[PDB]
RNA sequence: UACGGUGCUGAAGCAACAAAUGCCCUGCUUCCAGGAAAAGCCUCUAAGCAUCAGGUAACAUCAAAUCGUACCCCAAACCG
RNA sequence: GCUCGCCGGAAGACCAAGGGUUCCUGUCCAACGUUAAUCGGGGCAGGGUGAGUCGACCCCUAAGGCGAGGCCGAAAGGCG
RNA sequence: AGGACCGAACCGACUAAUGUUGAAAAAUUAGCGGAUGACUUGUGGCUGGGGGUGAAAGGCCAAUCAAACCGGGAGAUAGCU
RNA sequence: UAAGGUGAUAUGAACCGUUAUAACCGGCGAUUUCCGAAUGGGGAAACCCAGUGUGUUUCGACACACUAUCAUUAACUGAAUCCAUAGGUUAAUGAGGCGAACCGGGGGAACUGAAACAUCUAAGUACCCCGAGGAAAAGAAAUCAACCGAGAUUCCCCCAGUAGCGGCGAGCGAACGGGGAGCAGCCCAGAGCCUGAAUCAGUGUGUGUGUUAGUGGAAGCGUCUGGAAAGGCGCGCGAUACAGGGUGACAGCCCCGUACACAAAAAUGCACAUGCUGUGAGCUCGAUGAGUAGGGCGGGACACGUGGUAUCCUGUCUGAAUAUGGGGGGACCAUCCUCCAAGGCUAAAUACUCCUGACUGACCGAUAGUGAACCAGUACCGUGAGGGAAAGGCGAAAAGAAC
């Protein structure tokens, strides 16, 4: 519903991983949006006494929710709510306040 | 019921005796029946005696047809 | 002597008939307090 | 196809189709004959349109 | 025969279970379940219609067999109902077997 | 042989003796507090059909109407 | 194995109070068997209890529900 | 023949004894009858407030009800520490 | 509109589909395993079987389609009774079915303030019972006064706590007299002339505008400390935006508001303009439905609780007279007065907030508040009728034992 829309790049600020940044996301309902996958050094479990055993530790759902910044490219997250006019007829597709959209 | 022309009646009210006494006074146990219709017989016709002491100016119709009007 | 506490489907009718409870005035109110109103449910039908 | 997607034809599925569109449940759906690698549960995620047929049906009638 | 019936509601899977091998042997009395809907009628109807097969006599079973998943004690019981059905003598498995 | 069991094969096969709870006995007797109707059992006809219809017989078949049937009792999932 | 018990008008039997699916077993220790715990309907993985004849449908009735029209009824209600 | 004389689980209620700091608002053990019916015996449906059936009780009748286990009157009366 | 989703609280795993029908929101339709309130008859809540059709079958069968009790009205039909009439076989159409409570109907106590309990206060309240709508009850006068006059009803402060009734006991407790709020009239009983002219019940359309989606919506960095600096300072900018609370804390500064600009299908608000099915519009000439009223002896409510006695009430019963007046004058009757002929209609003042909606909070911040934060009227007790809990609460990401 956002209409900032899943290919677009963002950042972590208002969290410890203050400038990991990433493109594309995941977009799921009241998912936590991981930018990227922002994790270093978390476990994982074992359901399974086979050989598959899931050995990782990191990327896994680090959350930093919704978006703190509108779409990076060059420095500002700002104005995020900004909802654009007519391209698609069915939907809007948008940027950020001072450069069109995309 | 009975006087059904003019509707019913069965009023719980006393006779003071000695006082504000509840003994009810008032509930009237007697019944009659038997009169001549507007047609041809002797009809069933309940009353005791009041319908028929009303008669003094009905056309056996003017009060008696209330019951019967619907 | 027998004392006390168990379950049958035959003595119900004129006590815990439940339609019975629908029936009279008295059962009617008490039923939709204890499910219609307040939030609930008794299930127990068969 | 879904079931709005073929509105065009002269007769409902009651005509023969709605048997050979629900034998399946009780020729292939025990265990792993309808499939294993490629199958499962079908009659919800794509199977559905089956049950459109009967309210249309009536849509139909009722007009 | 009719299509307008209960049938389309009135049938499950066939029910597997090991008495195929230990009771079908001049006969083909084989396992069915069977959904709420099943009076016998229904069931009798059913088969040779649905699954193109000759058969004989049939069998409904009042199955009332309680689960829990819930933890917490309890969970349903489900119509469950099985049922038993007859393939005739011989013409077995010989194309198919709906295992 | 799965150590449960079925796979092959297979005997022997009469007369009495004593006694029910039970069968015959809505038999048959003995006594009064005096043991409830419709019905299956079996026939009579009213009307009305009456060169039509009805039922009783040989044989061929069909339908055989939602249940419940798990553990449990002169007595621990009743109750206590 | 080997020596004897208890219920002895057996907790022998199948099935009726609707409590309802918690038997064989495959597996076990809290959600509990005031020792052990291997067993308790414990409690969890399978499944199950195959009724045209069993019996309550009926046709049906002695008790007693409801009941035309009613005799009455304060609204209630009662006796058919 | 008989509400026999003496007989079984279907009956109760005699004083103890291990019943009272309960196995039990009740029941008990080696003991003992009324031996066919002034017995009791169990699915239900009439008796639903100041009750209603009489071996005729002040016992009953939820287990201790001269009226409760009602909750609505009502957080009453209150010469009350 | 804008993209994801498969209503979840094991999510494994199938699989819609990010083109403009995947879900999901919304006008309006549509779905039945059977019950069903359920209604053919039966009823032990989930029903066990009547009685008659229809499309059609691999011709077994099959899924289905409806009726009842009443209240009123046309048709056919019908008894002991030539005749009357009751009563059936139907046709038509709706309510009977359901609510904490409001209000209309009546009933409704027991004991206890009174230091004694048969008045009465208790209480018109418990309930149980009958209505039928969103507003009522009422309301168009024998109403009130003194000859002044007022006008449906009564309402608001008074007068007044005045009159005024008593185990002379405790309570109940009036109208006038003044200021006002008010501020308007008629049809049958029926005939002539007149005649879609006034209203409104409907039901299509349409404007002026609603209901809500879709349209939207504010400003910041540098540094000293530093898990988050969203503190502090700088003011490097701001204001009819500085609610509360979100984002791991404390952000005017990022927020989600507020303030403001555009705006839909297709029913349908209300207001009006039209559209059409039905109504009544304008003027006269006519007309007046008494067992009702009396009272002697009953039961009563009124300010007047037992009495000389007061109505408008109610009941066995008896039983008048048309406005050339008497019905009654808060004793009773004068002089005199005012309602009015006993059919029927009325604008305002009032009250239920079913629930959800906008604002306020010397109000509850779980000793609690609507029984109610819950998913607690749910469970721990119950011949039970159902009395209802002990009870707030891990907290960046479930980050929930990698090793």
């Amino acid at each position: 519903a956002a209409k900032i829309r899943r290919d677009d790049e963002v950042i972590v600020l208002t969290g410890k991983d203050k400038g990991k940044r990433g493109k594309v996301k995941n977009v799921l309902s009241s998912g936590k949006v991981i930018v990227e996958g922002i994790n270093l050094v978390k476990k994982h479990q074992k359901p399974v006494p086979a050989l598959n055993q899931p050995g990782g530790i990191v990327e896994k759902e680090a959350a930093i929710q919704v978006s703190n910044v509108a779409i990076f490219n060059a420095a500002t997250g700002k104005a995020d709510r900004v909802g654009f006019r007519f391209e698609d007829g069915k939907k809007v597709r948008f940027f950020k306040s001072n450069s069109e959209t995309i | 019921m009975k006087k059904d022309i003019h509707p019913k009646y069965e009023e719980i009210t006393a006779s003071c005796s000695c006082g504000n006494v509840m003994k009810i006074r008032s509930t009237v146990g007697h019944d009659l029946n038997l009169d001549v219709c507007s047609k041809c017989h002797p009809f069933f016709t309940g009353k005791q005696r009041d319908v028929a002491t009303g008669g003094r100016v009905d056309r056996f119709n003017k009060r008696f047809n209330i019951p019967g009007s619907k | 002597m027998k004392r006390t506490f168990q379950p049958s489907v035959l003595k119900r009718n004129r006590s815990h008939g439940f339609r019975a409870r629908m029936a009279t005035k008295n059962g009617r109110q008490v039923l939709a307090r204890r499910r219609a109103k307040g939030r609930a449910r008794l299930t127990v039908s068969k | 196809m879904k079931a709005k997607e073929l509105r065009e034809k002269s007769v409902e599925e009651l005509n023969t189709e709605l048997l050979n569109l629900l034998r399946e449940q009780f020729n292939l759906r025990m265990q792993a004959a309808s499939g294993q690698l490629q199958q499962s549960h079908l009659l919800k995620q794509v199977r559905r349109d089956v049950a459109r047929v009967k309210t249309l049906l009536n849509e139909k009638a009722g007009a | 025969m009719i299509r307008e019936e209960r049938l389309l509601k009135v049938l499950r899977a066939p029910h597997v279970s090991e008495k195929a091998s230990t009771a079908m042997e001049k006969s083909n009395t084989i396992v069915l379940k069977v959904a709420k809907d099943a009076t016998k009628a229904e069931i009798k109807a059913a088969v040779q219609k649905l699954f193109e097969v000759e058969v004989e006599v049939v069998n409904t079973l009042v199955v009332k067999g309680k689960v829990k998943r819930h933890g917490q004690r309890i969970g349903r019981r489900s119509d469950w109902k099985k049922a038993y059905v007859t393939l005739k003598e011989g013409q077995n498995l010989d194309f198919v077997g709906g295992a």
